[PDB]
């Protein structure tokens, strides 16, 4: 019984670690998406001010 | 693009209308000069006609 529960806890650890590291990858790609969003934002706000001044 | 097209069109109009005005003024002054020539010629011919009109 001790060995059985050892192995089951191990496989559960494996599953949890899979989920957690996939979430880490997702949050990293999301924060990169967010900085790219922000830089596109600054560029488009600047061209917005240009267009509005020239208009 | 709206404002840009509008102003470029109106600038075209400005160039063409000022073009019209320049030679309008020029030909106006030329017509004035020719009218002055007609005036002096008229005075001279009437003077000749009145002097001849004695007899």
């Amino acid at each position: 019984r001790a060995q059985e529960r050892l192995a089951t806890a191990l496989q559960k650890l494996e599953e949890a670690e899979k989920a957690a590291d996939e979430s880490e990858r997702g949050m990293k790609v999301i924060e990169s998406r967010a900085q790219k969003d922000e830089e596109k934002m600054e560029i488009q706000e600047i061209q917005l001010k240009e267009a509005k001044h020239i208009a | 693009e709206d404002a840009d097209r509008k102003y470029e069109e109106v600038a075209r109009k400005l160039v063409i209308i000022e073009s019209d005005l320049e030679r309008a003024e020029e030909r106006a002054e030329l017509s004035e000069g020719k009218c002055a020539e007609l005036e002096e010629e008229l005075k001279t011919v009437t003077n000749n006609l009145k002097s001849l009109e004695a007899q």
